[PDB]
RNA sequence: GCUUGAGUCUCGUAGAGGGGGGUAGAAUUCCAGGUGUAGCGGUGAAAUGCGUAGAGAUCUGGAGGAAUACCGGUGGCGAAGGCGGCCCCCUGGACGAAGACUGACGCUCAGGUGCGAAAGCGUGGGGAGCAAACAGGAUUAGAUACCCUGGUAGUCCACGCC
RNA sequence: CGCGGGGUGGAGCAGCCUGGUAGCUCGUCGGGCUCAUAACCCGAAGAUCGUCGGUUCAAAUCCGGCCCCCGCAACCA
RNA sequence: AGGACCGAACCGACUAAUGUUGAAAAAUUAGCGGAUGACUUGUGGCUGGGGGUGAAAGGCCAAUCAAACCGGGAGAUAGCU
RNA sequence: GCUCGCCGGAAGACCAAGGGUUCCUGUCCAACGUUAAUCGGGGCAGGGUGAGUCGACCCCUAAGGCGAGGCCGAAAGGCGUAGUCGAUGGGAAACAGGUUAAUAUUCCUGUACUUGGUGUUACUGCGAAGGGGGGACGGAGAAGGCUAUGUUGGCCGGGCGACGGUUGUCCCGGUUUAAGCGUGUAGGCUGGUUUUCCAGGCAAAUCCGGAAAAUCAAGGCUGAGGCGUGAUGACGAGGCACUACGGUGCUGAAGCAACAAAUGCCCUGCUUCCAGGAAAAGCCUCUAAGCAUCAGGUAACAUCAAAUCGUACCCCAAACCGACACAGGUGGUCAGGUAGAGAAUACCAAGGCGCUUGAGAGAACUCGGGUGAAGGAACUAGGCAAAAUGGUGCCGUAACUUCGGGAGAAGGCACGCUGAUAUGUAGGUGAGGUCCCUCGCGGAUGGAGCUGAAAUCAGUCGAAGAUACCAGCUGGCUGCAACUGUUUAUUAAAAACACAGCACUGUGCAAACACGAAAGUGGACGUAUACGGUGUGACGCCUGCCCGGUGCCGGAAGGUUAAU
RNA sequence: AAUUCCUUGUCGGGUAAGUUCCGACCUGCACGAAUGGCGUAAUGAUGGCCAGGCUGUCUCCACCCGAGACUCAGUGAAAU
RNA sequence: CUUUAAUGUUUGAUGUUCUAACGUUGACCCGUAAUCCGGGUUGCGGACAGUGUCUGGUGGGUAGUUUGACUGGGGCGGUC
């Protein structure tokens, strides 16, 4: 759990660690690992498309299922791996005829369980099925936007998207960002909340605990120069120009939200 | 002090060697000027 | 050594005793919608406020949180703090009957340890209603209040302090 | 010094830029109220516009000068 | 265990002196800061001119940068020497 | 040639990069060389680079590039699929000794090894662009086992000595040997074997995964080094011999032991932590398409082949980059002795140097240093600069604190040499012998030899024992920024920037946003515990009032209102 | 006060003597709450001030050792 | 003509429904040893979305430019 660091050294004396002891430490299955170069946040035109990110410790991208298309097959669970790609950590899931793959955890998740995909398994918590045979209410995660597309609402630690009520194909949802939202009922949906709830409670401690996330340090316009950021200039710390980002859009309370078609699946807006 | 020119005879041929110029039109439009200008050594090669 | 103190055993009895997990109904507010039209809300009296951008009143549906009506009883349980819907799970103490058993094993207790309303604080949730702070309106000579219309922390949950 | 602003009963403010009857609140005095004072209620008096001149039929209102007050400016080597 | 301590290589450049037609178009000598990390370095790639990149100084982009260099408009224009 | 001095974790010795003949031999001195010059990295001739095993080429990919079609774009062209390139990584194989004026892991001598081809013989189901396995990977730390390498002893040869002693506890030198083949050790990993079944491995599979039993418990893999062989060979201090007297010919001693010991090797190990740690081929295996008398594979044996390019020389510099024979800059590898914690520092070995003007004199003045009476910041903008402190063990140690610090706080003491304790101890190492054995690179007991701290006591020398070089000045009050870091290359290193943390706000996924007139990429192979922007800047205590102005958000009744 | 003009504000402390320093007063020209306010251990080639030790920094220079300067021979510049 | 009464009819604006245009950065097949692209089947949307022309708004994101003269130096003030 939660287990804070001892003062021996500044930098040191913030962190707060999140150790997991209910977690593999040896390597991950070899089979289900293809490699994950960095961008360093730049685009086909080599230009630096996203600020900051970039560097950081090198990471192999896991092969998360997602679309959980085997129906009926019971499914033994076998180890928590740490992913790193992601926040949530996952389990090696090994079914009754062989094959492998890696799933998020769900919190009520241990070694050796049984879970199961298709429309028959059972209300147990880690069981993927479409939503219409989902009772009202319960708390679901990974689910999916559009049939066989694999999985959207849900992935972050912790998050559990809530069913809330059903009409025809449509079944409302109150999304984690508390934004009621339409889906199809034929979408399948894993039972029960993420696990690592934890994770947000981590504390980094140092700078260059972030640098090894890839990230990279953040500049404030007022630090700029005119030509380099909107803000900027000024003899000591002047500012008074209405905030923007260093593209000249408004930033703070300005809307940017205009998909139209997407429109009409929304119910209620996030506030 | 490290001076500017710090020779590599490979980065040399990747950038403004033959094949290099041939690549673009532009390039060959270099070729094309050297040639007018008559000049002896056209691009810098083995 | 003895059994009248103290204690254990057997069948029971009552109880908002405690912790955990569910669940119901009434109501308030909020949202969408129908009908419908000029006031509503409030007060000692008013005003601010809300309302012809269609309020309130009224009906249907929905979402949420909190507390749990009558039963309720100078009734009950708990060491005290305290504990009120229904239901399951885990559990403490008391009391009664008839005996049986052990044989003074008891009483109090500095220092010590633990539990300890409300408010408050820390991390992370949740947020209906109510409401410090704050704001406006009145009252007044003044009114940093009492009264009114709003309203944030908080109140609620988990875990730590105090 | 340059410019701008102001001086009005006992206090604070209007009215001045739109030269033709100087107001508002408080204070003061007077009578009521009350055992008495305060509050409250009813009344009344109170300036003749910083100041010396000009202008005009008429100047607190326009003009200039003088005496204070107030604000901005008083810079580049 | 540690963006821990002291301290060579290694990287950096704080103070002083010399040098300033230098030994050198930013160095030498003496000391100095970091030195298992947000470290340092080799090879090889990618980002381009109102663009790039920037732990932000308007710094760096081949000794040149409040807009590179090279050729072209071009014998620009100059009430000024 | 003799002596002197300097470097020696380099100012030595190999390489890459880069140069491109500077290497060597003869000859020449006009120019070049900061002088002269018989000399040269200069001129002029001639010579010199030998590979199946080193490197490249070659096979395989990374980032990335080009990209049939294709998608998109006034044209140019952009993107990108299949593909195809791209080492800085992965992929078969060799050492020692001798030799040239200059080359050598390339020549010669000796002894090896690999991959193919072809054939012969004996066997046998072989076969993918497909499947699976393997290759195939982080950091930090901890030792243990070894070796390089060194020291001492013994052995062997030589010496007995310019001025006292020195045939002995004396001095000087040498005491080296690989790859390959055999042995499988310390040590690491792992339960193995057989049978039976399958919702899996875009098809199948006798392999892989999985599920059942049965059965024995070891078996198997990896593995430094040692010990043998290689090697009755080479090498070898020196002698024997001439010699164009430069060198060649001839011969040849001993060639062991103990100890110390790595940063190298076992270790692509083990333990541990989180930031969670390339790909692909070669390799092994499984079948499909197929063909089965074939072909084809396996083993043995023989035999052929291994092409082509680099190879000289410099390579922390006089040959590369700096206009220079320029106090500069530049990656990897080796790394001996004494003292030392040490790759620091000092003095040395191997080895290479004395930096291309010197010779005098011994003014001022400047530079770089040494020393100083008495006073000790009075100097000065300012203790700038100098001076001083400086090690190892032990004692002792404040406010304050986020309870880790502060702290090496401050301030002290001891320190050499000799003897004894102990004719060198504790410790480490481990012989001989002996004991036992599933018998070898075994296990016990055993203590020889060697190595070897630290301490107490006594004595002794100097003015001074951390004697050299090396090697913190300390304390107090206070501003600012929490901290480590980063910053104006070439006058600014900071209070500036970043920072963990906090808050607001955006974004429901074909996301926001960015680059691109598009396609498309990034964001992200992520999904609101996420991601973008903005501001503040750890931690603690906190964050008050104003919605007039400006901006954003929400609402539409009414007024105004474009093309149409 | 990194903010304070008048200002060497006023008082205290420090020194024989202190326009700077430390502690307060508040008359804040013209502090002030995330363009953050107020504290803060530890950290600093950071700013200010005091003390001990130490010294040629200084009173006040003196001598010495090397490299140039000077003389000879050779070569042989520059800015203007 | 007041008022609009019902019907018919032309056009306009809403609301609900459908699918064939169109979208599909949904699944599955073939081209095809291929996460591109096209084709095909199907689900999902569905006349919206999105693109063109015209059009209003916003727009220092970016560009081109302007921003006087006298003056006892210029600026400020004043003046033309």
């Amino acid at each position: 759990a939660v287990v804070k660091c001892k003062p021996t050294s500044p930098g040191r004396r913030h962190v707060v660690k999140v150790v997991n002891p209910e977690l593999h430490k040896g390597k991950p299955f070899a089979p289900l690992l293809e490699k994950n170069s960095k961008s360093g946040g730049r685009n086909n035109n080599g230009r630096i498309t996203t600020r900051h990110i970039g560097g950081g410790h090198k990471q192999a991208y896991r092969i998360v299922d997602f679309k959980r298309n085997k129906d009926g097959i019971p499914a033994v669970v076998e180890r928590l791996e740490y992913d790193p790609n992601r926040s949530a950590n996952i389990a090696l899931v090994l079914y009754k005829d062989g094959e492998r793959r890696y799933i998020l955890a769900p919190k009520g998740l241990k070694a050796g369980d049984q879970i199961q995909s298709g429309v028959d398994a059972a209300i147990k918590p880690g069981n993927t099925l479409p939503m219409r045979n989902i009772p009202v209410g319960s708390t679901v995660h990974n689910v999916e936007m559009k049939p066989g597309k694999g999985g959207q609402l849900a992935r972050s630690a912790g998050t559990y998207v809530q069913i809330v009520a059903r009409d025809g194909a449509y079944v409302t949802l109150r999304l984690r960002s508390g934004e009621m939202r339409k889906v199809e009922a034929d979408c399948r949906a894993t039972l029960g909340e993420v696990g690592n709830a934890e994770h947000m409670l981590r504390v980094l401690g140092k700078a260059g605990a972030a640098r090894w996330r890839g990230v990279r340090p953040t500049v404030r316009g007022t630090a700029m120069n005119p030509v380099d950021h909107p803000h900027g200039g000024g003899e000591g710390r002047n500012f008074g120009k209405h905030p923007v980002t260093p593209w000249g859009v408004q930033t703070k309370g300005k809307k940017t939200r205009s998909n139209k078609r997407t429109d009409k699946f929304i119910v209620r807006r996030r506030s | 002090m490290k001076r500017t020119f710090q020779p590599s005879v490979l980065k040399r041929n990747r950038s403004h060697g033959f094949r290099a110029r041939m690549a673009t039109k532009n390039g060959r439009q270099v070729l094309a000027r050297r040639r007018a200008k008559g000049r002896a050594r056209l691009t810098v090669s083995k």
